[PDB]
């Protein structure tokens, strides 16, 4: 996700 | 060298007929469009008619449109003008005149005052 | 065609002075310009260069931090700004034009120069074998010059130049690229060389041939002159 | 933690999109050059070229670092590295978008103001319009360096933090305006004006009608799904962020970079015949 | 009436034709059945020179085989360093409609002209850094078609009035005028001996002139249409001509007649430009279809093709040392061609 | 009528062109052949030189 | 690297020349070039004279006039002392924006003008050049046909069958005989033009008088249309 945190990690 | 020589001109009565003939030499007659040009005594050259390489396309000025017919014989290197119903205004020197370059649609200079590829002309009186 | 330098005069050490060279009678914008100086009893020393269109500049290491060169083509004028002046800078300064293209002759015209008085490495070295030669009119004479490096470039040119300074005049170009006679000079001069050793020869001396002859290399910056050979007549 | 049962789909999706971009842009760029070694290098070809370069930059610096990241569980590197990556991920968006806008304004200028001769010079391979598009793509990406750092999300990851009142809301909405909305309006407006001018003067009308519909439709269909989910996640604090389609649509931004070359390679006959002749 | 004079002229033509016919004992084609053909000739574009804005109409090599001058109808005249491709000078002309271009044998001057009816001489070597017009020669009534220096003071011109003239340059005066063509004189070339030159015109005729006597020596007439280009053979005893009839022809000044013709059924467009190689064994001709064909001048076999140009080949020339060919085109580029070992 | 002057001038020029002497074509052809072979070794287009002495290489 | 000091300076000179050529390239492209043709009886001299006044050597072979409309610059050329043969020198103009062809519509000589136009239109090098056609001296034509003393059908007998086209715009309130005459003469040129244009070039007829100020606007509007079609071609929209 390019300009925002992804939902998962 | 390229040379053209017209013949068959002369006096004829109004309503009479003539055949002009042009003999061509020194070029591959079949590759060139050819024209007839005339000069009435008081004026410059005027174009009369032309015929394409094949004899397919033909055209005339309106002053002759129904009265004259042009034809060619690519087997004999000769060009004809059948003239019928001649009129006093048709009195002129008639010239046989080649287009300058082969295989082309245009011909600019055929009526110019000193064009090179044009015959000596023949007088017709009416 | 003329060039005339102005400014100069007497300056205190550490002072600053501007020289100006004003061109007239030629297409000044199309020429590169050089400054060359001559200490009062010494040979020539190249100082600085400004290209046509100002795209390239070079300096001698003795001035590299101290002087700046600039030009104004609309006013056909050339400036040298000097700072931190030293006794070493006491010299005549000459303004010299040059134009570079295939077959051109650089350094072909020199100004009259302004005198300036200051109160009180990998460079190719050019050697001229004699400081003076005694000569007579009608005599044939030859001057020799020698280089620490071969001046024959792989393109086949030999970048050697010869200048004459007459005792009352600025230098004059005699020969360019070893063999080409300058436009104005008599056909009595001729030039030859090996690429490392070179000779100027005069077929028949005349009274105007008296003076000091300087060779110069143009293979690399800095440009370097010989010490000069006098003819005594 | 994450289930590989879904993470495998993210890795597969990015792998498919990566090859689709890389192959399609490389192919058209090669054919363009295969012609471009000849004469007749027309100004339309300059824009088609630089568009493909912007789309390869999307492949090499947006998609590939995301895949290499997401194939691992965490960004395995220092903050001084990640900031550069997060910056370069964003440049691809602005470049790919504004190349289309620049190309469309030039077509409008060429046809709706035929007598206006542009004063400034050009190369064979560059124009000032293209350079402005690149220049803005670099400038606008800079805030990524302030947004992202290695942070103690918990042991650490490369992570974004926002001042709460402005929040994600202000930044994410600004991206949507800059990349999606305004270019669509600009492209549509210019194409409408070209149609009106030609119609006021037909196969040229017909081809204009075909390409205007394709461009504005396909552009919206690529961007609208991605930005819809991105804005929703930014505005709704309880969106279904973990939901499989939500997670997948969050990745899909580069889809537009796949379709761009086939469109303009279809309409440019000089390129279309070059693809048919391989 | 002139008919007697016509008959006398026709009688003289018959006499000349019979005399020339009696000399045609055997053809060049029969004699050259002994020699080996040249084989395939291949040449590569070693340089492309570009910078003109419009179609290039003419070019000429300097005698050093390294400097080259070129003229285009955007109104620039450019001098090129052939080895480096550096531009040495760019000269803006007073009239855009330039049609001819020449480099003085000393390299001190270039000459230029066209539809202005004026031939302008530019001094390249002056105390100032700039090229300027030395002289403008005016007195032709139609456009300038060709010009060539004899030396730094004498230049020969031909024009669209059916005339050539020899000029002093120090005074802008026609020292001699040559008259007898009946069409536009299209091209001109000087013999190496420089005492003679030949001109070809839009009357399908070529004429041999004596620059000192001021008179037509001989007339040659084999072509069927306008002669666009002419070139002396290096021996000076023969010359070649190219026409809109799509043929070249070779004439010998002493057999007084056509030796040979170069043509092929696939070729149906006019020839713009002609030159020999240094040995004379190759004849190069540029065509309206924008190839150049290389002909074995002795066997009349076609032996090679130069095929890089995108539009009408307007001019070509071979360096005096024979080292290279240059060709110019309406595509606005010059290309330089050389063989390979 | 001035045209007779042009015809006179043409007839006079045709007289000059008739008076010249002419060699047989076999002699002319032999001269051209002999020239080409005598200079064949020094034509860089007929016989290309090595790249070490082609100024236009590369 | 390998260049000498003087060789580097020679390259620097060559780059400044290119910098100058790139500058005046902008002037060259921002200017439209026009060839003006017409016989001695045509009014073309009055057109250039009027146009030279309203906007902006004894054997001179060519003449030029400069004029400007809406800040667009036009150079218009007409030949001076050239001979009547033109098959060679006309090839110089293969790259003008348009040819302006001027005809005296009252000398029904018209056949000579038709044959001239036919040669220009069909020539190998001038094809792809559009022709702007000024049918001039319309005031003389009106008076001549109203006097009835001389009949067009003496020269073009098909004029007995020609009938005024429904496109005809007799806006002056002209007599319908004048209208039928005008459009007949116009249509004889269009007969030639439509026979071979192949969509590569077009003819733009205008009825004109020597006094008419509008001629500069006419040329501008037609050049706009010519250049617009050229762009549509190279942008591959056409
Ligand atoms: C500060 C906020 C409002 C953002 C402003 C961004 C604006 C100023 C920038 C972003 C991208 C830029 C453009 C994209 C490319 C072109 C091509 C050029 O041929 C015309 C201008 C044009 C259209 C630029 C105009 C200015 C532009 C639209
Ligand atoms: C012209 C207006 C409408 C748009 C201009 C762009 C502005 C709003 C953009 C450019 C850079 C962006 C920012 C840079 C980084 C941060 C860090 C974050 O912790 C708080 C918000 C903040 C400060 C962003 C807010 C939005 C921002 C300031
Ligand atoms: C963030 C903002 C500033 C970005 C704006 C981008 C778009 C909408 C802007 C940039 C340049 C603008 C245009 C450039 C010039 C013209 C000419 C005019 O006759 C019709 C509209 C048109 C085509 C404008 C439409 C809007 C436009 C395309």
């Amino acid at each position: 996700c390019y300009f925002q945190n992804c939902p998962r990690g | 060298q390229v040379q053209l020589q017209e013949s068959g001109g002369g006096l004829v009565q109004p309503g009479g007929s003539l055949r002009l003939s042009c003999a061509a030499s020194g070029f591959t007659f079949s590759n060139y469009k050819m024209n007839w040009v005339r000069q009435a005594p008081g004026k410059g050259l005027e174009w009369v008619s032309d015929i394409s390489q094949s004899g397919a396309s033909i055209s005339y000025t309106g002053s002759v449109k129904g009265r004259f017919t042009i034809s060619r014989d690519n087997a004999k290197n000769t060009l004809y003008l059948q003239m019928n119903s001649l009129k006093p205004e048709d009195t002129a020197v008639y010239y046989c005149a080649r287009c300058p370059a082969p295989f082309t649609r245009d011909c600019f200079d055929v009526t110019s005052t000193t064009y090179a590829y044009r015959g000596q002309g023949t007088q017709v009186t009416v | 065609v003329q060039l005339v330098e102005s400014g100069g005069g007497l300056v205190q050490p550490g002072g600053s002075r501007k020289l100006s060279c004003s061109a007239s009678g030629f297409a000044f914008s199309s020429f590169g310009m050089h400054w060359v100086r001559q200490a009062p009893e010494k040979g020539l020393e190249w100082v600085a260069y400004i290209s046509s269109g100002s795209g390239t500049i070079y300096y001698a290491d003795t001035v590299k931090g101290r002087f700046t060169i600039s030009r104004d083509d609309p006013k056909n004028t050339l400036f040298l700004q000097m700072t931190s002046l030293r006794s070493e800078d006491t010299a005549m300064y000459y303004c010299v034009r040059s134009i570079y293209y295939y077959g051109s002759s650089p350094f072909d015209f020199w100004g009259q120069g302004t005198t300036l008085t200051v109160s009180a490495s990998a460079d190719i070295v050019m050697t001229q074998a004699t400081s003076s030669v005694p000569v007579t009119p009608g005599e044939s004479v030859s001057i020799s010059c020698r280089s620490s490096k071969s001046l024959l470039h792989s393109n086949g040119n030999t970048y050697l130049y010869w200048f004459l300074q007459r005792p009352g005049q600025s230098p004059q170009l005699l020969i360019y690229r070893m063999s080409n006679l300058a436009s104005g000079v008599p056909d009595r001069f001729s030039g030859s060389g090996s690429g490392t050793a070179f000779t100027l020869t005069i077929s028949r001396l005349e009274a105007e041939d008296v003076g000091v002859y300087y060779c110069m290399q143009h293979l690399e910056y800095p440009l370097t002159f010989g010490a000069g050979t006098k003819l005594e007549l | 933690t994450r289930d590989p049962l879904l993470a495998r789909a993210e890795l597969a999706l990015l792998s498919i999109v990566f090859v689709a971009v890389a192959l399609s842009n490389g192919l058209v760029l090669a054919a363009l050059a295969r012609r471009g070694r000849r004469g007749h290098w027309a100004p339309i070809h300059v824009f088609i070229g630089h568009l493909c370069l912007a789309d390869l930059a999307v492949a090499l610096f947006q998609v590939l670092p995301q895949l290499a990241w997401k194939a691992t569980d965490r960004f395995r590197g220092p903050d001084a590295l990640c900031r550069a990556v997060k910056y370069l991920q964003m440049v691809g968006m602005y470049a790919s978008s504004y190349m289309i806008l620049a190309m469309t304004l030039d077509r409008h200028r060429a046809i709706c103001r035929p007598m206006l001769a542009y004063r400034h010079g050009s190369g064979a391979h560059w124009n000032r319009p293209v350079l402005v598009a690149w220049a803005f793509s670099l400038l606008l990406s800079l805030p990524q360096l302030f947004i992202f750092a290695q942070r103690n999300v918990e042991v650490t990851d490369c992570w974004a933090c926002f001042a709460e009142p402005w929040g994600r809301r202000t930044y994410v909405t600004w991206i949507a305006l800059m990349v999606f909305v305004a270019p669509t309006l600009g492209i549509a407006a210019c194409q409408v004006l070209i149609f009106r001018e030609i119609h006021a003067s037909s196969a040229a009308v017909a081809k204009t009608v075909r390409m205007t519909l394709v461009i504005v439709v396909v552009y919206v269909l690529c961007w609208a799904p991605f930005f819809l989910v991105q804005l929703w996640a930014a505005w709704d604090p309880e969106a279904p962020l973990e939901g499989a389609p939500f997670v997948l649509l969050m990745l899909l931004a580069s889809l537009n970079s796949c379709t761009n070359p086939w469109i303009y390679a279809s309409f440019s006959s000089s390129v279309s015949s070059e693809l048919r002749s391989l | 009436e002139l008919d007697q004079l016509r008959q006398e002229a026709e009688q003289l033509k018959n006499q000349i034709r019979d005399a020339r016919k009696a000399c045609a004992d055997a053809t060049l084609s029969q004699i050259t059945n002994n020699i080996d053909p040249v084989g395939r000739i291949q040449m590569r574009t070693r340089r492309t020179l570009r910078g003109h804005l419009a179609k290039i109409y003419a070019m000429h090599w300097g005698t050093d085989s390294r400097l080259l001058v070129s003229a285009s109808q955007d109104g620039k005249l450019i001098i090129w360093d052939s080895y480096t491709t550096n531009k040495v000078h760019a000269i803006p002309l007073r009239s855009s409609w330039v049609m001819t271009c020449a480099y003085a044998p000393s390299g001190n001057y270039v000459a230029c002209g066209g539809l202005d009816n004026i031939c302008s001489i530019y001094n390249l070597k002056t105390r100032e850094g700039n090229v300027r017009v030395s002289r403008e020669l005016a007195g032709h009534t139609g456009y300038l078609s060709c010009c060539r220096f004899l030396d730094d003071n004498q230049i020969v011109t031909s024009s669209g009035d059916t005339t050539c003239a020899l000029w002093d340059i120090e005074t802008g005066q026609q020292t001699t005028t040559f008259t007898g063509h009946t069409g536009d004189v299209m091209s001109l070339s000087l013999a190496p001996d420089t005492r003679l030159f030949v001109s070809g015109a839009c009357d399908a005729s070529a004429k041999l002139w004596d620059v000192r006597e001021g008179m037509c020596r001989q007339t040659f007439t084999g072509h069927e249409s306008d002669i666009n280009a002419i070139c002396f053979f290096p021996n000076g005893n023969a010359f070649a001509t190219g026409s809109d009839d799509a043929t070249c022809r070779l004439f010998d000044l002493r057999a007084d007649q056509e030796l040979m013709t170069y043509s092929h059924d696939n070729i149906i467009c006019g020839i713009t430009s002609v030159s020999f190689s240094k040995s004379g064994r190759l004849l190069l001709a540029g065509y309206d279809d924008f190839n150049c064909n290389v002909w074995d001048a002795l066997k009349a076999d076609r032996a090679g093709v130069l095929a890089g140009h995108d539009n009408r080949v307007s001019c070509l020339g071979v360096t005096d040392d024979g080292m290279a060919v240059a060709t110019g085109s309406w595509d606005s580029f010059l290309k330089i061609w050389n063989g390979s070992s | 009528t001035a045209s007779i002057a042009q015809a006179r001038k043409l007839v006079e020029q045709l007289k000059m062109e008739a008076n010249i002497d002419r060699i047989k074509v076999s002699k002319a052809a032999a001269d051209l052949m002999a020239y080409c072979e005598a200079h064949a070794k020094e034509d860089p287009l007929l016989t290309p030189v090595p790249a070490s002495e082609n100024p236009f290489r590369e | 690297c390998t260049l000498s000091a003087e060789d580097k300076a020679a390259v620097e000179r060559s780059k400044m020349i290119e910098k100058q050529l790139q500058k005046d390239k902008q002037v060259y492209r921002a200017t439209h070039r026009l060839l003006l043709l017409g016989a001695d009886n045509s009014g073309k001299s009055t057109i250039v004279k009027q146009m030279r006044i309203y906007h902006v050597v004894k054997t001179s072979g060519i003449f030029e006039t400069k004029f400007q409309v809406d800040k667009v610059n036009f150079h218009m050329f007409d030949v001076g002392a050239q001979r009547d043969e033109r098959r060679k020198w006309i090839q110089c103009f293969n790259d003008v924006t348009a040819i302006i062809f001027v005809v005296d519509s009252s000398d029904y000589r018209l056949q000579e003008a038709l044959n001239d136009f036919k040669s220009i239109w069909n020539n190998r090098w001038l094809r792809t050049i559009s022709v702007i056609l000024f049918l001039n001296k319309q005031d003389l034509l009106a008076e001549k046909v109203l006097a009835g003393k001389s009949k067009i059908e003496d020269y073009f007998p098909e004029f007995a069958r020609y009938t005024t086209p429904e496109d005809a715009t007799p806006e002056p309130g002209e007599d319908p005989r004048v209208t039928r005459a005008k459009y007949f003469i116009r249509d004889e040129f269009l007969r030639i033009s439509t026979a071979s244009g192949d969509g590569r070039h077009y003819c733009y007829p205008h009825f004109t008088c020597s006094v008419d100020t509008e001629n500069a606007r006419r040329i501008f509007n037609d050049c706009r249309d010519i250049i617009q079609r050229m762009h549509l071609r190279q942008y591959e929209l056409l």
